[PDB]
């Protein structure tokens, strides 16, 4: 019949792999107990747009709205809008597209409306150097995301379009052993409706954190200005560490509230990113969800990546017990052989999934 | 200018 | 309402009692020169003065003596000082047309305010320390919304340098003087000059607010005070 | 007394050109 | 307490799993202390520092084949 | 156009 969940945890993997799965699916017990019951309208915004890129569905929620039955069809994509509730940043959107995009019968070519940062959701700039790369290192060659014009909260007006050239069979397998070398580290110091000082003072505060390095650092300075400024005042960065011998990206974002020192958040996430590379192996931990089920849904082929013990928290053992339930592959652990770091390597086979979609 | 000037 | 406080061009700071009709405390060298701008926390405990030596000096009341706290030194002469009425702002008018705030608890920077073409004379900040005005001598009155120092209009409001610009208590409303020799009323929301006031035969060079404000009160160079009232 | 030195940020601003911009907007 | 099986040992919750053997990710950004404790723990970076010919195209796709069977055997 | 979120929400 069915294979059930219970509450809001993990919803858009629980239907992102549930889509690429084609396997029907029963979310229950959705906020219960709570004096607002159900789904919240993102969420509901979110089944509108699986919707949308596919077809064949069938979304079924419940009177309450404290259930849903979600049948998947095939990825279909095409050109659409969507707009974004107040709720919830086009990051919160973008993000499950990415899984569902690159195996698709038509290209995606998507419009997203409304807020385009928040505190707790990806950001544009991180979407675009901090989870896209990841995904030409799984084959995915050509992915984009424009940025049209930026909305900061709470007003929003925010515009970005996301399309994905590259359309694949699906990902090549993952062999990643080793702990990358970092070579620089980049990013871009945004604001919009605001005097460009500001922007300027954040560079000056990660720069005073990160000078110690010994490697180049270069903040790019983006300041929206104009009818592409967003009907809000807002500000923000990101901060990405790069290693080009192959590849790779470790980064960080956060964004300013009213009252805050610019210099006070461009020190936080200039210290920010250091302890995700900390915490990283081959990979920070706002990655994992993305790289771990393109390996999953890999040819029938084991892939291997380095992870470190400080990644491996509850988040990642749900999201493993999410994939069991609907793949029931199981991703083995063995030590690394080095004794200089405790890192800890990844292997899991492949589905054997395929773009039954696209024509050929 | 001088400043006394302008605003005195 | 028992003690005044008076900042001179020579640098020097002199307080005195109602009650006694003397000067109790004169400090000759509170400052190397004028001493522009005098602004006082909600609490009435500190002092801030802004002076012509490029200096914001902070003073504490102890018994009725002063005492100099710390210095603020700045790049260029101040022209006014103002306090937020929750005494969580500092804002800093300077010759180099910028408007500097400053957090008063821990003084540190944080917004520096640009667009005027010359110094800014008069600074003002709303009841709720939301909204802060600023008027300077190119005949130009800018409102800023102090969560991100925006500029929510630029208002062309008088025809001469607008020396003082004071708001409405519990309301966003303010009043501007200029050389013009004109009083104008205005909305703080709607950014809309409400009435014009014409009495002044000369230069509007103060201006004050009643703390209910019922009444505004008004000097000029033809040394006429009026009192302007609600009614 | 303390002394306490404020030399703030400099509030000049060299814009990008157009193009630069569309370059770096595209990435 | 190897975790391999606590991970697939399903009646022990994730939180449980964590601590024995030393919360959602639709929050994007991961957890972390906070900055005042962030910022103490790197006034230095020394932890950190340390991360800073086959003829024919077709012989190497054979090649890349057959090195990705021979890691299979090795693991299995 | 097949499938839907039929919204059977109160």
């Amino acid at each position: 019949k069915y294979t059930t969940f219970q509450g809001s945890q993990n919803f858009r993997l629980r239907i992102v792999l549930a889509t690429l799965s084609g396997k029907p699916i029963k979310i229950e017990k959705i906020r219960s107990g709570d004096l607002n019951p159900g789904l919240k309208d993102y969420e509901v915004s979110f089944l509108r747009l699986i919707e949308s890129v596919t077809n064949g569905s069938v979304i079924e929620i419940s009177y309450t709205g404290t259930t849903v039955i979600y049948r998947p069809g095939i990825i279909v994509g095409g050109a659409s809008t969507h707009i974004c509730p107040s709720s919830k940043p086009v990051g919160y959107f973008v993000e499950p597209m990415l899984y569902l995009a690159p195996f698709s019968k038509k290209k995606f070519s998507i419009l997203f409306k409304g807020i385009t940062a928040s505190h707790n959701d990806a950001g544009i700039e991180a979407i675009k150097w901090g989870l896209m790369p990841v995904m030409e290192k799984f084959g995915v060659r050509e992915c984009a995301l424009h940025t049209l014009k930026r909305g900061s909260p709470p007003l929003g007006g925010g515009e970005v379009h996301l399309v994905v050239d590259s359309l694949i069979a699906q990902p090549i397998t993952m062999h990643e052993i080793d702990r990358p070398i970092i070579s620089s580290i980049t990013g871009v110091a945004y604001s919009t409706r605001v005097s460009p000082s500001l922007v300027n003072r954040m560079i000056d505060g990660a720069k005073k954190v990160l000078k110690n390095l010994q490697c180049e650092v270069n903040i790019t300075a983006d300041v929206w200005r104009g009818e592409n400024s967003g009907k809000s005042p807002g500000w923000g960065i990101t901060l990405v560490a790069q290693s080009k011998q192959k590849g790779w990206s470790y980064f960080a974002e956060d964004i300013g509230d009213a009252g805050s020192i610019p210099e006070e958040l461009g020190e936080k996430v200039a210290c920010q990113l250091l302890e995700e590379i900390s915490k990283s192996a081959a990979v920070g931990r706002n990655q994992l969800p993305l790289a771990i089920v393109y390996m999953v849904i890999g040819k029938e082929d084991i892939g291997r990546l380095r992870i470190n013990k400080e990644q491996i928290d509850e988040r990642f053992i749900i999201l493993l017990r999410d994939i069991k339930k609907i793949f029931n592959t199981e991703v083995f652990l063995k030590p690394v052989d080095e004794a200089d770091n405790e890192d800890m390597i990844a292997t899991i086979k492949g589905i054997g999934f395929t773009n039954t979609s696209k024509k050929i | 200018p001088d400043s006394t000037n302008i605003k005195l | 309402g028992l003690l005044v406080i008076l900042g001179t061009r020579n640098g020097e700071l002199q307080l005195f009692d109602l009650a006694s009709s003397s000067l109790l405390d004169t400090i000759e060298d509170a400052h190397d020169a004028a001493i522009w701008s005098l602004d006082l926390t909600s609490d009435g405990k500190r002092l801030v003065t802004g002076s012509a030596d490029k200096t914001v000096k902070f003073w504490d009341f102890k018994v009725l003596k002063l005492h100099h706290d710390t210095t603020l030194e700045l790049t260029d002469d101040i022209l006014c000082v103002r306090v937020s009425p929750d005494d969580r702002y500092l804002a800093i008018s300077l010759l180099d047309n910028t408007v500097k705030v400053f957090f008063l608890d821990s003084m540190k920077f944080y917004l520096s305010l640009y667009g005027h073409k010359l110094p800014v004379l008069s600074i003002d900040i709303s009841f709720d320390s939301k909204m802060i005005i600023t008027s300077s001598a190119d005949k130009n009155i800018k409102i800023w919304g102090l969560d991100f120092g925006d500029c929510h209009k630029s208002l062309f409001a008088h025809q001469d340098s607008i020396m003082n610009v004071k708001f409405l208590p519990q309301s966003h409303n303010f009043f501007s003087c200029s050389k013009d020799a004109v009083v104008k009323y205005w909305d703080g929301e709607k950014f809309e000059c409400i009435q014009k006031l014409y009495a002044h035969q000369s230069e509007v060079w103060a201006l004050a607010v009643a703390t209910d404000g019922g009444f505004v009160v008004s000097s000029s160079h033809d040394h006429s005070i009026r009192i302007w009232e609600e009614t | 007394p303390k002394v306490i030195r404020f030399n703030g940020p400099s509030d000049v601003y060299v814009p990008p050109s157009k193009k630069t911009q569309k370059l770096l907007r595209s990435g | 307490w190897n975790i391999g099986k606590l991970i697939y040992m399903d009646n022990i919750s994730p939180e449980e799993c964590i601590r024995r053997w030393r919360v959602d990710l639709e929050k994007f950004v991961p957890y972390f202390d906070t900055f005042e404790k962030l910022a103490k723990k790197w006034k230095s970076v020394d932890a950190i520092k340390e991360r800073f010919e086959y003829d024919t195209w077709y012989e190497l796709q054979k090649a890349k084949i057959s090195k990705q069977l021979e890691i299979n055997n090795i693991e299995y | 156009k097949r499938g839907g979120v039929i919204d059977k929400r109160f």
